[PDB]
């Protein structure tokens, strides 16, 4: 399955995933392409902030859905 | 109202608002949760702001009740998250959509209406000392919106 | 004469006034110090909301009295 | 705070920080403006960077609010000029001085803290591609700091 992640710079990431992939797995794929650790990743979809231990189908994310990647500051 | 709520929900699906998103929190269509990215122009940049949307039974005859859950420094938004926007009250139209309401709110963040404020002290700062307002607004974005 | 105005933020304003000063004049003094127009001003004392066309002595406000300044929304 | 602000202001007068300066912008002691020369070692060399310093009423119990007004390419400094330095937040001490804060900032420019970044993409570049970070950092110095 194919989904999109939109960054604050206006770039679009193109990921290959499955509906059973966790939000943790997705952040790991985003790290493969962008080199940003999941630490500093934060995903938004359908008004929700996506939790790491849930799957894409839990949030009913489907093909061609666009996720929003934003900052996750631990305050430094 | 349920059919109207679904049509709107799907509509966002085909043409999704940039730097915005919304959905039912759970299984209740009447109660939605939404996010707004701090607008690039604004001092809210980089913050993610969460909002609640509750649709009245009489919707769309009556406007949705919208509030901030994330804390924000705004003349038109108070500590409890309540919003002073015309579209939510006097100027509501059944013709209007949540997407429009979210767009209106984003615009509000870029350009506040100080003359008809919800917090008088913030409006005073925005008016007489814009630098201080931009500087404080940034402090709160990092403090509460990151 | 000296009176105090307490705001919702917990700040205390210190005003210089006279017993014959109207509530309108007092709100104007509050504007001088805080920059808030009388529009958005609302004063409480002795269980009453203070009317603009009456004097401090009408409400028998005297030295060291503390007034309460609260919001006056016109609904926007 | 006013006496403390004056003692600090004068202190810089007797022993002035090299490649740094600060003062009240105008007649308000609480609001200061400061400059930092790009450190000789760093890729920021030759740029002049301006900063704002605002002292809280409770200073020095509470830290001064410091931000860049000049644009800069740094992992620890964002587009809005906000600074992620420990001394400004968790590690503040009333014992500390603006001179120390400016010194700390200069050190920060020489050696960024990527692992705890304010801009993740820049930190990634500094970490995996130092040459690209040094090259881009130089581009911005001329573009924005000269």
């Amino acid at each position: 399955m194919q989904i999109f992640v939109k960054t604050l710079t206006g770039k679009t990431i193109t990921l290959e995933v499955e509906p059973s992939d966790t939000i943790e797995n997705v952040k790991a794929k985003i790290q493969d392409k962008e080199g940003i650790p999941p630490d500093q990743q934060r995903l938004i979809f359908a008004g929700k902030q996506l939790e790491d231990g849930r799957t894409l189908s839990d949030y009913n994310i489907q093909k061609e859905s666009t996720l929003h990647l934003v900052l996750r500051l631990r305050g430094g | 109202a349920l059919k109207r709520i679904n049509k709107e929900l799907s509509d966002l699906a085909r043409d999704p608002p940039a730097q915005c998103s919304a959905g039912p929190v759970g299984d209740d269509m009447f109660h939605w949760q939404a996010t707004i990215m701090g607008p690039n122009d604004s001092p809210y940049q980089g913050g993610v702001f969460f909002l609640t949307i509750h649709f009245p039974t009489d919707y769309p005859f009556k406007p949705p009740k919208v509030a901030f859950t994330t804390r924000i420094y705004h003349p038109n938004i108070n500590s409890n998250g309540s919003i002073s926007l015309d579209i939510l009250r006097s100027q509501w139209s059944p013709a209007l959509t949540i997407s429009k309401v979210l767009l209106s709110i984003c615009s509000l963040l870029c350009d506040p209406n100080p003359d008809d404020p919800l917090v008088p002290e913030i409006a005073r700062i925005y008016k007489t000392d814009r630098d201080k307002y931009n500087r404080i607004s940034r402090e709160w974005t990092q403090k509460y919106a990151m």
